């Protein structure tokens, strides 16, 4: 079956000093917010309270996730990721405004959830 | 002095020549001058946010406040004409002080328009506080003479023997939109040239504030505005007898 | 009575000279008066204490003796004006005077320390004292002239307080919108008092009350003119008490101080509209349709003020919409004709939500040590989390305030809302059950606010969330001298160093070599937990706790000053229902008092988030877009005036300055032609 | 000065009505003293260290006291550098 290989690196470190990766499974692409809600990984952080989110429409920058090596199978920004978050390191997307695409999809996108409240920089490779 | 006293002659002459020398044709055309003054207030108060320039906003603000003088002259009443004389003196102070502070603000900041010249109130706080209080004097906002000037003009409208209720409701409504439009351009001027913060302006410029001379100019114009805005008989008591002698020719 | 009302003219003018001395001090000698920094604070507090004691003495004489004093002087005597500026001592004057003075003294005691780390100090207290001057002059006012006078001065002071922090531009947009909205109400108050002068010829609060007993029985006056005059007279209280058309100025007032949130509203200035409508109720019960209009505007804004405070991230904006919904309750009471219960609800809200704002600002000044200085950080109610463990007296004060709004009978304020719904259900069945429904919603969002602030873990120092916190707590690793000499530059450990091989997949390794270089430890390691604020913050909160416990039980003084169990238990049941719905949603599992079988079944019945995914979306989009009324006013009311301004300066500069310039252009052109002919 | 007002609606009113007016002479007197204050302030604050219109920020660059010294400065000093550039090219730079 077509299984996209999310990694979902958590924001905080382990107390040992290594990151903890969870490697979620869910099929295809419908919304990244629905995948992170369904497969039980921590999207919102402190905004995970019930009325602390816009329930998927994009009117709040609360589902933001740093995505690295995520130029392969992803939709472009819907002028809401371009507007809610503006002065960012440009690898940050809204899970309720991004989508990893079609159900026939294989890929190794790795997503750092909660780019707010983190301490690592990921040392991104310079494109082009 | 172009806005303080040179703008108010003519309006003086509309009381001097066009009201006691020619009473009956003034009674003929003051129905039209009333409507023209009500269009004048809204028109000039709406041309003022369209001005990117600083000083032109105060120029059209002067055109807007002359509408109350034209209306008080056209209001065939003692409260109308007496509020017109009060608005003559009040806006003489108001326009004089605002164009003074606009000239000093251009001399400090060297920026004419209002797309540039952002937050300058931390740079020149004395010019800011005097320009703010004199903007409040321009707002027909109380403790200031423009308030009681425009309110006695409204009272001259509402106590008119010339006009009926069909006209008076429309006149009061159009004039009272003007005291909504006047905060729009005055506070737009204030939030453009004073409110805000520019990152480049920290210590290298360090602009000189209002000196004591210009501050005496602003305070010495501000004090009779307050003294009339709390006790308006500094204007009405020296002219009410003469306005009675004027309106003796109109009411018979 | 013989010698105490003749000196009732001072209670506006007693706060005045310290803003007069600051307005000539800061404007002339800034180093001098700012060197006298804390003395003008205590001088304003002392002058307001004089006004407090004198207003208490006048209140004691009002509850003893039934009389009204109207100590009017003369202001202009030239023609038909004969204007007065006198001071009208009704029981409403006493209520409003103590309501101004007590709240103002407590906010000044609060603001001695709120502004104690502010470069802008004395001009704030000049604005405070001049606002107290203006509002005490507004409530001691014998004619609509002076109401209009101090009304617009209160609007100016609102502009100044909201744009106090003038260097930030969102406060600039806030204060411009605030003063323009207050001028839209000022507009209506103007052509409303002029319409009353055309219908009466009065300009006095005395003669209106004895003309409107028989003015509608006349043939010259029109009923249409009286009802449109009274509606325009009500447009003013719409702008002050933040009613449904003119409500968009209130939630932007947050960008200024928190004391101006406690004083511009939950206090004096939103009580200006309540004061005006309750003062003019002898000419509002007479005009038939305006009472229904006031009931209608109140019943429209109570659903707006409730649904807005449901999903606010900001503490101050949420308490602002709570204030707006309670002000809608007050206008709904004023639409009942209730001369008594409206003012009592005004008193208990103005002493309750003022305490709530001071508790919120104590929360904010505690959070400033955590997050630094930012309103999206230090005012965000989401990441406040829990502060019961840290700031206990703030917790008790804020809890007594939110129970004073949730309607708890013994140890909070309930009898006001009891009288509201009791006067509501025997009036019209449409307005009543929706008022009780909004009361349940009010208990819901207020308990939501209390749980998001004080109950639970902190949401900011929580080890699941902050990575700098996990880097700071663990100064050494779990193995000591093994696995590293410490490791920095932790590489792409997708395989977790397990040498895991790959089946049929897209990719495992590539030319992507990105090391998650984390931050270090043992640097700014402390992260000082939010301790208690000083005495100048708790002391107004203690005094307001004593107020909201003392007023909450007030053979009664209901008549001499100016269904029993079923309705009470129905209001307490719907309020506790709101408590319960907020409690099961926000109170965490380790501290809730409920049985864990029911607590498990709450998520077991609702683990879908599909029939919740539209409801939460609609409520959050409503509270975030401000019912889309903010966007519609910034789209077709102020940008419509911007387009009209550009069209009008186009007509000016192009085609009436064009004609005048074209006269000279034509003279130049005919001169150049007839030169060369 | 005491008038008891009987209104059926709320309560009785004990209006005072101290009708007064600043004496005709006193308006001339406050005008006299305010013209005196204007005189004193014009003389003294013209005799003051005027901190902006003395420095090299204002008097140095342009600073004739008009409102066009900025515009003739930025319209003539480029002509000054064009003149200096031509005189530089006159000696083959
Ligand atoms: C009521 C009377 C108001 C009259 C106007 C007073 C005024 O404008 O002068 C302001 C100056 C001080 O200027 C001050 O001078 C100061 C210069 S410096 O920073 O100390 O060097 C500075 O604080 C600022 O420019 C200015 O306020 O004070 C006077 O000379 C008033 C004389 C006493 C009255
Ligand atoms: C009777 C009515 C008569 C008077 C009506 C009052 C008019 C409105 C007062 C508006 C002054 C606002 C204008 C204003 O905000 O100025 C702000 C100005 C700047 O002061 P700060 O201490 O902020 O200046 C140092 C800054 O550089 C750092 O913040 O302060 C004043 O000069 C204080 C004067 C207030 C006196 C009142
Ligand atoms: C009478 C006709 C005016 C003719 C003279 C003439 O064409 O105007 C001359 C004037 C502009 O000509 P100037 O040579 O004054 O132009 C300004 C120059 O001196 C510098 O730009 O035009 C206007 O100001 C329009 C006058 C409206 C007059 C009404
Ligand atoms: S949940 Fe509102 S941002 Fe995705």
């Amino acid at each position: 079956p077509p299984a996209v290989d999310f990694a979902f690196v958590h924001s905080v470190l382990l107390p040992d000093g290594t990151p903890d990766v969870h490697w979620r499974r869910a099929n295809g692409g419908q919304k990244l917010r629905d995948i992170m809600l369904d497969s039980n990984i921590e999207l919102y952080g402190p905004y995970s309270k019930p009325l602390s989110n816009c329930a998927g429409v994009g009117t709040c920058a609360t589902c933001m996730v740093e995505i690295v090596n995520g130029k392969e199978l992803l939709n472009p920004r819907t002028d809401i990721e371009k507007e809610k978050l503006k002065r960012k390191p440009k690898n940050w997307r809204l899970a309720c405004q991004t989508n990893v695409g079609n159900p026939d999809s294989t890929g190794l996108v790795v997503i750092q959830q909660l780019p707010e409240w983190k301490a690592h920089e990921w040392n991104i490779p310079k494109n082009i | 002095l172009l806005a303080g006293i040179l703008l108010k002659m003519g309006a003086y002459g509309l009381v001097r020549i066009n009201m006691e020398l020619l009473p009956h044709a003034h009674s003929m055309f003051s129905p039209w001058l009333l409507v023209v003054g009500t269009i004048q207030i809204i028109y000039a108060a709406s041309t003022s946010p369209g001005q990117r320039n600083l000083k032109k906003r105060i120029a059209y603000s002067s055109v807007s406040h002359m509408g109350f003088i034209i209306i008080g002259i056209s209001s065939i009443t003692d409260p109308g004409l007496n509020g017109a004389i009060l608005q003559i003196i009040s806006h003489g102070f108001i326009g004089a002080a605002l164009f003074f502070l606009a000239g000093t603000s251009y001399d400090r900041i060297r920026l004419v328009y209002l797309d540039e010249m952002g937050g300058m109130a931390i740079s020149i706080p004395k010019i800011f506080t005097m320009f703010t209080i004199l903007s409040m004097a321009s707002l027909a906002l109380p403790g200031m003479s423009g308030f009681i000037a425009e309110f006695i003009v409204f009272f001259g409208i509402i106590t008119s023997q010339k006009y009926f209720l069909i006209s008076k409701i429309f006149i009061i409504f159009v004039m009272a939109i003007g005291m909504i439009l006047t905060p729009i351009y005055l506070l737009s001027m204030l939030r453009q040239m004073f409110y805000g913060y520019k990152l480049i302006n920290i210590k290298n410029f360090s602009f000189f504030d209002s000196g004591p001379r210009e501050l005496f100019l602003s305070i010495s114009i501000l004090l009779p505005i307050i003294g009339i805005g709390i006790y308006p008989d500094f204007v009405l008591s020296l002219a009410s007898d003469k306005v009675e002698s004027i309106l003796s020719n109109y009411f018979y | 009575m013989e010698h105490t009302y003749q000196y009732s003219w001072i209670i506006p003018f007693i706060p005045l000279p310290v803003p007069i001395l600051l307005g000539v001090g800061l404007l002339l000698f800034p180093t001098a008066t700012k060197n006298l920094r804390r003395m003008w604070t205590f001088l304003s507090i002392f002058l307001l204490s004089i006004v407090m004691i004198f207003s208490i003495y006048l209140s004691i004489q009002q509850i003893f003796l039934s009389c009204i004093h109207q100590n009017v002087w003369s202001w202009t005597i030239n023609n038909e004006f004969s204007f007065e500026f006198g001071y009208f001592i009704d029981p409403l004057t006493s209520i409003m005077s103590i309501l101004i003075t007590t709240v103002g003294i407590l906010v000044l005691i609060y603001s001695d320390n709120y502004m104690s780390h502010d470069q802008g100090y004395l001009r704030f207290f000049a604005y405070m004292g001049f606002f107290n001057t203006s509002m005490l002059g507004l409530v001691t006012s014998s004619n609509l002239i002076q109401v209009y006078f101090f009304w617009e001065l209160v609007g100016m002071c609102s502009y100044l307080l909201i744009g106090f922090w003038f260097t930030r531009p969102i406060a600039a947009n806030a204060c411009q919108k605030a003063f323009v909205t207050n001028r839209v109400g000022d507009f209506g108050l103007l052509l409303g008092i002029l319409g009353l002068y055309w219908i009466t010829g009065s300009f006095e609060f005395q003669d209106l009350f004895e003309i409107f007993n028989n003015l509608i029985l006349n043939n010259r006056v029109n009923l249409l003119f009286l009802t449109l005059c009274a509606f325009l007279l009500f447009v003013g209280p719409i702008a002050k008490s933040a009613q449904f058309p003119l409500h968009v100025w209130l939630p932007d007032a947050m960008e200024g101080p928190t004391p101006i949130s406690a004083l511009i509203h939950a206090a004096t200035m939103v009580a200006a509209g309540i004061f005006l409508v309750a003062r003019l109720l002898p000419l509002f019960i007479v005009i038939p349709s305006i009472m229904y209009i006031i009931s209608l505007i109140g019943i429209i804004t109570v659903l707006l003020g409730a649904t807005l405070a449901l999903a606010q991230k900001d503490i101050k904006r949420g308490l602002a919409y709570s204030t707006m919904s309670q002000l809608g309750y007050m206008m709904l009471a004023l639409g009942m004709g209730s001369y008594r219960s409206a003012l009592f609800h005004l008193i208990t809200h103005a002493y309750s939500k003022a305490l709530l704002f001071l508790g919120s600002g104590s929360i904010i000044h505690s959070m400033e040590a955590i997050v630094g200085y930012s309103p999206d950080k230090s005012q965000n109610m989401i990441l406040m989390g829990g502060l019961t463990k840290h700031v206990p007296i703030t917790k008790t004060a804020f809890l007594i305030g939110t129970l004073s709004l949730c309607g708890i009978p013994p140890l909070a304020c309930f009898w006001s809302k009891d009288e509201i719904l009791n006067d509501s259900l025997l009036f019209s069945p449409i307005f009543a059950i929706i008022a009780c429904s909004t009361a349940g919603l009010t208990a819901f969002y207020m308990f939501r606010i209390y749980l998001l602030t004080f109950e639970g873990h902190l949401n900011t120092y929580f080890l699941n969330y902050s990575g700098k916190k996990s880097g700071s707590f663990y100064s050494l690793s779990l193995w000591g001298k093994e696995e590293e000499k410490k490791l920095t530059m932790n590489n792409t450990k997708r395989a977790s160093f397990f040498c895991n091989k790959t089946y049929k997949i897209s990719n495992n390794v590539r030319n992507q070599i990105f090391i998650t270089v984390e931050n270090f430890g043992l640097n700014t390691r402390t992260f000082y937990y939010p301790h208690e604020s000083d005495n100048t913050i708790l002391f107004p909160m203690l005094i307001l706790v004593l107020f909201t416990l003392f007023i909450g039980a007030i053979n009664q003084e209901g008549i001499d000053f100016d269904e029993f169990l079923r309705n009470a238990t129905f209001s307490v049941s719907i309020a506790f229902f709101g408590i319960f719905i907020a409690y099961c949603l926000y109170k965490p599992f380790y501290s809730s008092l409920l049985n864990l079988t029911l607590l498990n079944s709450f998520q077991k019945w609702n683990s879908k988030r599909i029939h919740w995914e539209k409801l939460i979306n609609f409520v959050y989009n409503w509270s975030y877009n401000r019912g889309y009324i903010d966007s519609f006013f910034k789209t077709s009311l102020i940008e419509s005036i911007r387009r009209l301004a550009k069209q009008t300066t186009f007509f000016d500069k192009r085609i009436i300055d064009g004609i005048t310039n074209g006269v000279g252009i034509t003279s130049f052109f005919v001169g150049e032609v007839t030169k060369y002919i | 000065a005491v008038m008891v007002q009987q209104i059926e609606g709320m309560r009785d009113i004990i209006t005072e009505k101290h009708v007064w007016h600043l004496s005709d002479k006193a308006i001339k007197n406050v005008y006299m003293f305010y013209i005196m204050f204007t005189c004193w302030g014009c003389l003294y604050f013209g005799s003051a260290k005027d901190p902006f219109y003395d420095s090299e920020e204002y008097r140095g660059d342009g600073g004739d006291g008009t409102g066009y010294w900025v515009y003739e400065t930025v319209c003539i000093s480029p002509f000054l550098i064009l003149l200096g550039k031509k005189e530089k090219n006159l000696e083959m730079h």
